[PDB]
């Protein structure tokens, strides 16, 4: 009843969420994947009708709230924003995780070390090596890879634009802080915006500025441990990989099961039409294009699951980059661990990075506490802060970090008497009034 | 818009191979190109860069009237058509940090 | 048939032994425990942080504390009137079963 | 414009939620549920093909993910908390729940 | 066909078990280890724990 922790140093630490946003666009014709180029086969198949019109709405549908998901998540603010050209911020660094101006492409540095710790080939000269597939270098574009009429579509958004999305917001974040995502954009020193975000979370900027340079270098570290957590672990972008792999197994299955009998003489339509009559054959083709339908539903179906995923997933990222981002969120353990600062967003193939950057303790001190200081039968409880006690004298200290400083009236207020509260204890509180009728 | 494809196979009588690099492709400006997603007919592509009208697919967005949004005066039957061109990211700004 | 049935990977006993130690944390470590380490304060202390987070001066609590506690004391008794006045309460579960 | 509403007392009202986390594990197996150990009946059923091994691999993600969600729903510490032998609260008697 | 429907109302079931799995983890981040300011989403009235 009488012993309180209170934190006597803090650390600065950063994490990382990746959060798939879209995948790949797909696209299924019924025509070609069932009949090849045969007139009884497209006459057969028509019978059926709206079922492969209402596929394709619901695959344009799929890729419409694809896109829109992109957008909204990355898409937030129709003013683009810079960075100064001189780098001062009182000490942070940011020019690891900002877009080198030397290099032809705005990529940061953190997408290069991600798409370099894949395992890639030396057999030959690396120029280009995958502009969009995440984060491997395979053969030829889709035309390679269609020979059934898998058109793939292209995303409606590039790589680039979502690099440059990420980079105006995060210039916003350090110049503009969270003013932007309310309304106009209002500079303000980035220094001072930690001082501001300390305050949110209950601690007293005055700390900051005394390590303000300290905090700085915390910072910068921090950045280092991510470079870390690359090399001594490779399932930070399990989600986007795991994605991809399911999304090309299905595809694959899907054109593997062209070759499927279905109970029939044989897999192939003209095998079976030269082999044996067309009319007797009526059957044999209704079964396999019934089994071909049934696998496409299938298909179809398990598509719909996982874009009911993937917009999930976008929903919430774009929750995060509105709150945990552009502003501050008081939600615990929704922008990361421990009490949220800000948070960085980055863009990844098919997906989004978050690196939130939050403020946790680091060395705890045990102290004694009484729940109030009555001195000549009125009560003093405290606005802000708790007592503390190191076994001789009573101090004030704020909340979330120790700073004692002389009970005054300044930061106490009456209300109730000795008697009224329980386990209350005597002491003096410091009057400025007093010393001043001295004289 | 022929997707996914170039306009190459399709019927044509009128040229006789030159030895060009690029699809005989002599343009004194911003004529109509080819383009690797597609091949677009239609539509002249223009430098300037505008909000999108009718995304299409690796940044390309056409419009019909060539201007955004003008609460003034509509197109008419002048010379002006449907473009095809990259929609402009956002609004360039310019913040002064200290 | 054939229609096995995969044990859960997380048994009873766990789910049980994690919810008591987040209510243990809460009691004793409050809030402290989730955002970092675990700094012990009295609960009597905490309830007076939570009464100014929603804009109400901590004073009342300790006019009130052994009053509060009651409350809250009897609180619990009414859950159990809650499970004898209405079986509504676990639907969710039983009609997802 | 002139009359305020200002609560002269306070009461301790508490409620209860129930939220699903998961449910039984369930699996078929093609073979059993289909065919009784008859050589016909599977060497017909093996013509489909991918759709028993796609449907087995729908239903391991589905076990997966549910046993994540009770991972992430209740296993959030690292470190176990135990409350202290002395149970002393300042009137608080958690003894029932606990 | 018969399995297909059982693996697609199963499929059904699990996207239900996760999203509500999703909201109560949620709460127990938020109304549980912390204190949340949002209105009735940790019961009605104002929320203490």
């Amino acid at each position: 009843n009488n012993s309180i922790a209170i934190p006597t140093n803090f650390t600065i630490s950063v994490t990382t969420e990746i959060l798939p946003v879209s995948m790949t666009k797909t696209s299924v014709d019924c025509t070609m994947y069932i009949c090849g180029d045969s007139t009884e086969c497209s006459n057969l198949l028509l019978q059926y009708g709206s079922f492969c019109t209402q596929l394709n709405r619901a695959l344009t549908g799929i890729a419409v709230e694809q896109d829109k998901n992109t957008q909204e998540v990355f898409a937030q603010v129709k003013q683009i924003y810079k960075t100064p050209p001189i780098k001062d911020f009182g000490g942070f660094n940011f020019s690891q995780i900002l877009p080198d101006p030397s290099k032809p492409s705005k990529r940061s540095f953190i997408e290069d070390l991600l798409f370099n710790k894949v395992t890639l080939a030396d057999a030959g000269f690396i120029m280009q090596y995958g502009d969009c597939l995440g984060d491997m270098a395979y053969r030829d574009l889709i035309c390679a890879q269609k020979f059934n009429g898998l058109t793939v579509l292209p995303p409606l958004l590039t790589d680039e634009m979502i690099a440059q999305y990420t980079s105006a917001l995060l210039a916003g974040t350090i110049t503009s802080g969270w003013t932007f995502g309310a309304g106009a954009a209002l500079q303000i020193p980035f220094a001072m915006q930690m001082a501001y975000r300390f305050n949110g979370i209950g601690v007293t900027q005055n700390v900051l500025y005394e390590n303000q340079k300290l905090i700085a270098n915390q910072f910068n570290s921090a950045i280092g441990k991510i470079q870390d957590s690359l090399s001594s672990t490779a399932s930070a972008l399990g989600k986007l990989q795991d994605v991809v792999n399911q999304n090309a197994q299905a595809l694959n299955t899907l054109v593997k099961q062209l070759s499927s009998n279905f109970g029939a003489i044989s897999s192939v339509l003209n095998d079976i039409l030269s082999r044996l009559d067309p009319p007797e054959a009526e059957v044999q083709i209704d079964r396999l294009i019934t089994g071909r339908l049934q696998s496409l539903q299938t298909y179809v179906t398990q598509q719909l699951i996982r874009a009911a995923e993937i917009r999930a997933s976008a929903n919430l990222a774009a929750t995060k980059m509105s709150e945990c981002v552009l502003g501050q969120s008081k939600r615990v353990d929704f922008c990361g661990k421990g009490y949220h600062l800000m948070s960085f967003p980055q863009s990844a193939p098919h997906g989004v990075v978050f690196l939130h950057v939050t403020y946790v303790p680091a060395q705890e001190k045990n102290f004694t506490t009484a729940p109030a200081i009555c001195h000549d039968g009125k009560a003093h409880f405290p606005r802000e802060g708790v007592f503390v006690s190191n076994g001789t004298h009573w101090f004030v200290t704020q909340r979330n970090f120790y700073e004692p400083q002389i009970i005054t009236t300044d930061n106490t207020f009456v209300s109730g008497n000795c008697d009224v509260v329980i386990g209350i204890v005597n002491n003096t509180v410091y009057d400025p009034l007093q010393p001043e009728l001295d004289s | 818009l022929y997707q996914d494809v170039n306009c190459t196979e399709v019927p044509v009588a009128i040229h006789a191979d030159q030895l060009t690099p690029t699809w005989r492709v002599y343009s004194t400006g911003s004529n109509v190109f080819q383009t690797r997603a597609g091949c677009l007919i239609g539509a002249e592509h223009v430098n300037n860069s505008y909000e999108c009208d009718i995304p299409i697919g690796a940044g390309i967005c056409a419009s019909y009237q060539t201007q955004t949004n003008s609460p003034g005066s509509a197109s008419s039957v002048a010379s002006q058509s449907i473009i095809a061109y990259t929609m402009s990211l956002g609004a360039e700004n310019s913040v002064a940090y200290s």
